[PDB]
């Protein structure tokens, strides 16, 4: 009996109301009526799906200069990032930021390995010298269960190449104190520093050898490979890689103090791809100095400043030549500023001059990841979330299952929002497409 | 679509929604009713299930 | 095409007011009236000048 | 002195070189306050 | 005095269940399976 509109018309009826349903992100984030937000005070509307989650691409813009496959930024601090966390880190997609609770001679040595890491090698061999026993070598097979240690001259990593002492040598041996140079194998089959994992996983095969030393042409040790290793068969297609040597981007932090102006010396001289200035107000005389002085004395360097909170701060450090932000503060204290108001009001301001800015602090699961990009990060620093894994200095895992399972989460939001790419969730959060609804605290336990 | 053209006497129930847009997309194919909720069974997209 | 970060303090003239609120804005009874001081921050300036100077009289 | 220390270092960090300061720049606009949800108290 | 008639991959599984020092009734051992792709 009582009349209904056709079904016919329903898109077309959409027309009829002032504004889409729930809010734009400017409404959202009004000081005003609502005051300072965090992540877990909104949630994102969803979209129309019409696509795929495989298809939505997640490059971000790290730097002006550098851009991620992933918005996935390591934190430096020294429960988190070393090198093995920013070697795995650029290998999925995104980027490390090595500590500066060390030496400036440490930092660099750290830098070095990850600007030097190659895919598929042993790139940091367990060696052993020539004058050792028997016993020594056993011990060191139990410690690090595996046996294949060439020797060198020295005894050390970078010694001249002498032979090589695996476990098949050692398994029947009488007379535990004979020295490794009686049992070892002299005559060495070896690999030219340059060569790749192709070439030489084929020597491998035809000499049907285990190992495959890599020696400089002073005869020198740099890698190894390990036929059980290429067998695994891990590849890192999206991996980071600086422009103009092919090498895993790196990057590291520093303080304001003028001592760290030799320590950047060092890190620059050590291939360096960006340093992130380490402070917790970074709107500061020291800081704005340190950055003039680093875009003129090194012209390759891209140079990230923080932390900032307000949108002045933003303007001050741009204005000084900044390449990006870091954005937080506390995220008790006096001064600071909840996260999500502070990523939305210096990003609004920041993306206008196209300097990218990282979401650090208060991200813990996808779910933050998702509504810090939403505001307005161009990528989001991981520190808690990332402690305990086996590529940081509990028991959460491998990042090389970690990151991916948060790379196929941040694709399915974006799907669920209907968007392709974070390029597209930006243009449409911006023109208001992209809709968004506060919460109330018993909707949050809801 | 293809259930209205296939099961002429079966009513479809579609969702889940939580947006005046989604409503009226699914209404538009054919809905004969819809099922409202997201995430009140942290995740970032839903909406308060009162709203 | 982005802004010349050269004019990026020049910009800040564009805006309104300053970003975040003074405190007669903090202060609203009829709006959010009832605050004690864990329900605000202050946030901050500009840093040209070492803490050892502050005067605390 | 802890909270003395504690004091100026806020105060550098808010910009001003001294409590009469600090209280001018307040009324005058110049400070600026953010009000914090409960979530962002958690935080 | 074990021992496994005539495939690799079987061979693989025998040896987590013990030793792969297995004649055939004549001798496979872990060596000749450690890297064999089929
Ligand atoms: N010299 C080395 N330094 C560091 N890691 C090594 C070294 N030799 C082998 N490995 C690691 O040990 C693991 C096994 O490789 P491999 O199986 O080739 O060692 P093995 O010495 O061959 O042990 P086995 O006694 O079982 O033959 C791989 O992860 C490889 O990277
Ligand atoms: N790259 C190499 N060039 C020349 N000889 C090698 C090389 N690597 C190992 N050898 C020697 O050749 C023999 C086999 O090397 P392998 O490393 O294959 O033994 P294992 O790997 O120790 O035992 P398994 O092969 O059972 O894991 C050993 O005597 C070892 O000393
Ligand atoms: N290059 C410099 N020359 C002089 N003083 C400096 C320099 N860099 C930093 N400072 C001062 O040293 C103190 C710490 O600077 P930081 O950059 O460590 O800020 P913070 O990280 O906020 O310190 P805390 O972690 O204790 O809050 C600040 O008072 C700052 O003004
Ligand atoms: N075929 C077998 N039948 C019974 N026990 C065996 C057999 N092969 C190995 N073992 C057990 O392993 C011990 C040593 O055998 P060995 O270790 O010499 O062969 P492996 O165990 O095959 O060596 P790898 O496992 O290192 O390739 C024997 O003393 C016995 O306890
Ligand atoms: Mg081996």
């Amino acid at each position: 009996h009582m009349t209904y509109r056709d079904a016919a018309t329903a898109l077309e009826h959409l027309a009829t109301y002032a504004e889409k349903d729930g809010l734009s992100v400017e409404q959202l984030m009004d000081s005003k009526t609502r005051g300072g937000l965090t992540y877990n005070d909104f949630l994102v509307l969803p979209g129309k799906i019409d696509f795929p989650s495989s298809e939505v691409v997640l490059s971000s813009r790290l730097t002006k200069k550098i851009t991620l496959n992933a918005p996935f930024v390591s934190s430096p601090m020294d429960t988190v990032t070393e090198a093995d966390m920013a070697i795995h880190m650029a290998l999925l997609g995104g980027i490390g930021i090595i500590h500066h609770n060390c030496t400036a001679e440490e930092q660099a040595e750290m830098v070095r390995r990850v600007k030097k890491y190659e895919n598929g090698f042993i790139n940091a061999p367990v060696v052993v010298g020539p004058d050792a026993t028997v016993a020594d070598v056993r011990r060191m097979k139990n410690e690090f269960g595996f046996a294949g240690f060439p020797v060198t001259d020295d005894g050390k990593p970078t010694g001249k190449l002498q032979g090589i002492i695996t476990s098949r040598d050692i398994q029947f041996v009488e007379d535990e104190t004979l020295l490794v140079s009686e049992i070892m194998t002299k005559d060495v089959i070896t690999g030219k520093q340059g060569i790749n994992l192709e070439e030489a996983n084929q020597i491998l095969k035809n000499t049907k050898k285990g190992k495959l030393p890599i020696v400089d042409e002073a005869g020198c040790l740099v890698s190894m490979l390990s036929r059980t290793d290429l067998m695994k068969n891990q590849s890192y297609p999206l991996a980071s890689k600086s422009a103009d040597t092919k090498q895993l981007l790196c990057g590291a932090a520093i303080g304001t103090i003028d001592a760290d102006r030799q320590r950047l010396a060092m890190l620059v001289e050590a291939g360096l791809d960006v340093v992130v200035l380490d402070s917790s107000q970074g709107n500061s005389v020291f800081q704005i100095n340190m950055i003039k002085w680093i875009k003129e004395t090194f012209p390759d360097l891209q140079v990230i400043a923080g932390n900032v909170v307000t949108r002045e701060q933003a303007a001050s450090l741009i204005h000084a030549g900044a390449d990006g932000l870091r954005i937080g503060m506390g995220s008790v204290m006096a001064c600071g500023r909840p996260q999500g108001t502070a990523v939305y009001n210096v990003t609004q301001f920041a993306n206008q001059f196209g300097v990218p800015c990282i979401a650090d602090g208060g991200v813990q699961n996808i779910g933050h990841i998702t509504k810090a990009i939403a505001l307005g990060a161009s990528t989001v620093m991981m520190g808690g979330m990332l402690a305990g894994t086996t590529e940081s200095p509990i028991d959460k895992g491998s990042i090389k299952k970690y990151i991916p399972y948060l790379y196929n989460g941040l694709q399915h939001s974006c799907q669920d929002i209907g968007v392709r790419s974070l390029v597209e969730f930006r243009e449409k959060v911006d023109s208001g497409s992209v809709r968004f609804e506060f919460r109330t605290p018993s909707a949050q336990l809801e | 679509k293809w259930i209205k053209e296939t099961f002429p006497d079966l009513q479809v129930i579609a969702g889940n929604v939580v947006t005046r847009e989604q409503a009226a997309s699914l209404i538009h194919a054919g809905a004969d009713g819809l099922r409202i909720g997201m995430g009140s069974g942290v995740m970032a997209c839903g909406r308060p299930q009162g709203t």
